[PDB]
C-alpha cells in the first residue's frame, strides 16, 4: 500500500490512523526534509473532517502530544 | 555492550539473543506500563548507543509513540548541542574529540569511537546521557498514554 | 563467525542451534516486515559469508523473495568483479589473492580463506560488503511486498 | 509433483504461483543454464491466459519486480 | 565431533543433548523438506562417523526412507572399496592403516582410530566422504519424496 | 485515565480501589509533598458513602492496614 493510500476513516479514531502512517512512513525510504513534508501535509489532508477542523484550529508549530490530545473527543 | 573482560580490562561483547528477546516480549506484554522504566535500565545495563539505537529500531507496533521518542531523542541532542558548544581552535593529535547530540545518539559515531570515550581516561557517560533523554520521553509517553 | 577468543586472538567458532532457530522464528513471525534488517545484522555480527549462504539456504517459503535475493546477490556480486579488475601479473608467493564477487558470495572461497582475509593484517571486510549486498536486496523485497 | 505439472489458476494471484515456482524449482538439481531455460519458459507458458497477455507486452529483458507487479491487478 | 580445544590442539568433545534434541525436532517437524540439508550440514559440522551413525539410528518413523539411505550407504561405500583398492604389502608400524568404505561408515573403525585420520598429518576427510553420501542419499530421499 | 477520575464502585470492595489508586499515583510523577496531600486526601473523598462513614470513624493518624481491615465488610 502507498502513504497516498493512507486515510483516516470517518469513525476512525486519529489516534489509530497516525500509528498507521507512521508505520508507512517507516517503508519509505525517502530524505528526511521529504519525509518532514510528508508529515506536516499529508498527515492533515487524509485527516477526517471533524478532526481536520480540530487541526486547523492548533494553527502551526503543533507537535505530535498537542495534536493527538487535540483530537480525542472526534 | 561494553563489559569487563577476565583480564581486567573494558571490552565490547555482543548482546545475547535471548536478551533481545526478552526486551521485544516485554515490549510484547506490557506495551507503555511503568514498569518497562526500570526494566529498560536493568536490561541497559553497559549498553551503547548502538545498541540503544538497535533496541528502538527493532520495535514493531505503536508507531505513533516511536516517533514521539525520537523526535524527543533528537529535541533532547538539539539542546545538547546548544548547552556544550565546540571547543577552542583545531583538535589535538595527542587527544580525541569531544562528543555532539548526534554522537550521543550513535548516529555520527562509530563504536569504536563510543569504545574510546567510555573507555578512555576520563570517561564520558554518553549511555548515561541518552538513558535520561529515553527515560525522559518514556515519562512523556507513559503520560500521554495514561487514559 | 570469527570471535576473538580468550588468549586475544581471532579464531572461528560454530554458531548456536538458539541463534540458528531465532533467525528462523525471526522469519517465521515478521516475514518481510522492516524489523527483519537490524535483527539480521544483529544476528550477523562477525559471520562470515559461509555463514550467510548457511542462514539464506535454512530459509523455507517465501521464493520468490529468496530468488529476486540470489539474483540481486549475484548482480552485486557481477558489479564487484566489474567495478574492481583483477590485479597485475602472478600472485605473489609471500602474499593471498585478491577476492573476487562470487569469493565475497562465498561460493569460491574456502572457510581458511575467508578467515585468512578477515584476521590478515590489512583485513578485508568481505562480509560487510556482502551485508550491503543483503540489506540492499532487502529494501527491494520490503519495498516490493509493500501493498 | 513434477515442474511441469505447475501452472497458474484461473483465478490464482500470479504471485502465488511464482512462490509455488520456485519452491519446486528448489527441489530441481539441474545445471543453472537449464534452469535459467526453466525460468524464461515454463513460467509464462503455465501463467494464466489474463496475465500471460500481460507478460507478452513486457517483452524479453524483463525481471521478477516488474513482472510481478505487472500482473498485479490481474 | 573432534573440536579445537583452548591449547591449540584438536581433541574430541560430546555433541549436546540441544542439539541432539534440536536434531530430532527438524526430523519432526520437516520431513523430506529440502531445508533439511543445509541443516544437517551445519549441525554436522565436525562431526564424526559415530555421531553420524548417532544421528541416523536416533531417527524414528520414515522406515522406508531410513532403509534407502542404509542401502545407499552401503552401496557408496561398496563404490569407496572398488575405487580405491587396498594397498601394497603388510601395513608400516611406523604408520596407520589406510580406511575402507565401512570405517567410512564407521562400522569397522574405533572412535580413537577416527581420531587418529583426522587429526593426522596430512589429515583424510571420513566425514565429508559419508557426508556426499548422506547428501546424495538425501537428494534420492527428496527426489522421490516429491509427490 | 486522570488521578481525578479514580473513584469507588457501590459494590467494589476498598480493596480494589486502593490497588487502582497507587497504580495511578505510581504513574503520576509530582513532588512527594503532593502526593501525600493525594493520599490523604483524595483516596477517602472518592471512596463509596458506606466505606467513607467507616473511614471517618478511623480518624486522623490512620495506616493502611488499619484502612484495609477498617472497611473489609464493606
Amino acid at each position: 500500500t502507498s502513504i497516498l493510500d493512507i486515510r483516516q476513516g470517518p469513525k476512525e479514531p486519529f489516534r489509530d490512523y497516525v500509528d498507521r502512517f507512521y508505520k508507512t512512513l517507516r517503508a519509505e525510504q525517502a530524505s528526511q526534509e521529504v519525509k518532514n513534508w510528508m508529515t506536516e501535509t499529508l498527515l492533515v489532508q487524509n485527516a477526517n473532517p471533524d478532526c481536520k477542523t480540530i487541526l486547523k484550529a492548533l494553527g502551526p508549530g503543533a507537535t505530535l502530544e498537542e495534536m493527538m490530545t487535540a483530537c480525542q473527543g472526534v | 555492550p561494553i563489559v569487563q573482560n577476565l583480564q581486567g580490562q573494558m571490552v565490547h561483547q555482543a548482546i545475547s539473543p535471548r536478551t533481545l528477546n526478552a526486551w521485544v516480549k516485554v515490549v510484547e506484554e506490557k506495551a507503555f506500563s511503568p514498569e518497562v522504566i526500570p526494566m529498560f535500565s536493568a536490561l541497559s545495563e553497559g549498553a551503547t548507543p548502538q545498541d540503544l539505537n538497535t533496541m528502538l529500531n527493532t520495535v514493531g507496533g505503536h508507531q505513533a509513540a516511536m516517533q514521539m521518542l525520537k523526535e524527543t531523542i533528537n529535541e533532547e541532542a538539539a539542546e545538547w548541542d546548544r548547552l556544550h558548544p565546540v571547543h577552542a581552535g583545531p583538535i589535538a593529535p595527542g587527544q580525541m574529540r569531544e562528543p555532539r547530540g548526534s554522537d550521543i545518539a550513535g548516529t555520527t559515531s562509530t563504536l569504536q569511537e563510543q569504545i574510546g570515550w567510555m573507555t578512555h581516561n576520563p570517561p564520558i557517560p554518553v549511555g548515561e546521557i541518552y538513558k535520561r533523554w529515553i527515560i525522559l520521553g518514556l515519562n512523556k509517553i507513559v503520560r500521554m498514554y495514561s487514559p
